[PDB]
């Protein structure tokens, strides 16, 4: 039973990570929603603890969907003949981070770490299950407006982590680094914290920082925001062009900028409310 | 100009 289960709703939208509805699940009125794809138009491909053959998105997603997390889980999926279909969680209000900034422009330092903070729990929660997301921005991330609560989507272009190299990408060339535009070759965390650094400027100056190639490899941090030296100093070592020289994840969360984090309901109580 | 950015 599939149709059964779900009661299925309106379109949230479609693109690279093929078509995603609004939906209900019958037994409890859990929000949910629906993710569609077509096996057609799958690049990347795992197998199951079972061993069956499934998109490598379901092994990622069901690495990281044990336990609660900043990860928006996993509930179930069905195969069909031509396709795959995902249940996943849904918050319920909700406002996907990037709206969110083009709503309220560059967001206040206070409130720019809360959400930082909870973005690099999530993604710690995804390397600690062998997940390496490898499209983290603001698209990817959505906001539970009720409980202050960051989410991360869209593990279609994500893989296994491992300590060697990846010379395959596909995620979002401007949060992509310097070393992947000049020799498509990276290694996972030091290319997560280079997403990291981009999604930081992100937050407190209203947009990413380099639209193209040569600003890419260039690294010159124009700031076009008042940002205290504190958080500028993170977000330059973040985009440090030597992936050797960026910052490990306990280097970030002990920055001196990184301190004093407000809860996640201090944050909806502030700055989501009202 | 502020925009999304596919993968
Ligand atoms: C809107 N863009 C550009 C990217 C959204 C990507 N995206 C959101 C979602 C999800 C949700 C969405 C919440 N708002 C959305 C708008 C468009 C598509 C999906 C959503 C949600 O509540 N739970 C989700 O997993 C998602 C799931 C699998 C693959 C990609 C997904």
């Amino acid at each position: 039973p599939l149709e059964s289960q779900y009661q299925v709703g309106p379109l949230l939208g479609s693109g690279g990570f093929g078509s995603v509805y609004s939906g209900i699940r019958v037994s409890d009125n859990l929000p949910v929603a629906i993710k569609h794809v077509e096996k057609d138009r799958i690049s990347d491909w795992g197998e199951l603890p079972n061993g069956t053959r499934v998109p490598m998105e379901v092994v990622l997603l069901k690495k990281v969907s044990s336990g609660f997390s900043g990860v928006i889980r996993l509930l179930d999926w069905f195969e069909r003949p031509d396709s795959f279909v995902l249940i996943l969680e849904r918050p319920e209000p909700v406002q996907d981070l990037f709206d969110f900034i083009t709503e309220r422009g560059a967001l206040q330092e206070e409130l720019a770490r809360s959400f930082f903070w909870q973005v690099l729990e999530a993604v710690r929660h995804c390397h600690n299950c062998g997940v390496l997301h490898r499209d983290i921005k603001d698209e990817n991330i959505l906001i539970d407006l009720n409980r202050g609560e960051l989410k991360l989507i869209d593990f279609g272009s994500g893989a296994l982590l491992k300590d060697t190299v990846y010379t395959d990408f596909d995620g979002t060339r401007v949060y992509s680094p310097p070393e992947w535009i000049r020799y498509h070759r990276y290694h996972g965390r030091s290319a997560a914290v280079w997403s990291l650094g981009i999604l930081l400027y992100d937050m407190v100056c209203g947009d990413i920082p380099f639209e193209h190639d040569e600003e890419i490899i260039g690294g010159q941090v124009f700031f076009r925001q008042r940002v205290s030296s504190e958080c500028q100093h993170l977000i330059r070592w973040c985009l440090a062009l030597r992936p050797s020289d960026r910052p490990t994840f306990e280097e970030i969360q002990n920055h001196p900028w990184m301190q004093d984090v407000l809860l996640p309901q201090e944050t909806a109580e502030i700055h989501l409310h009202s | 100009k502020r925009r999304r950015h596919p993968s």
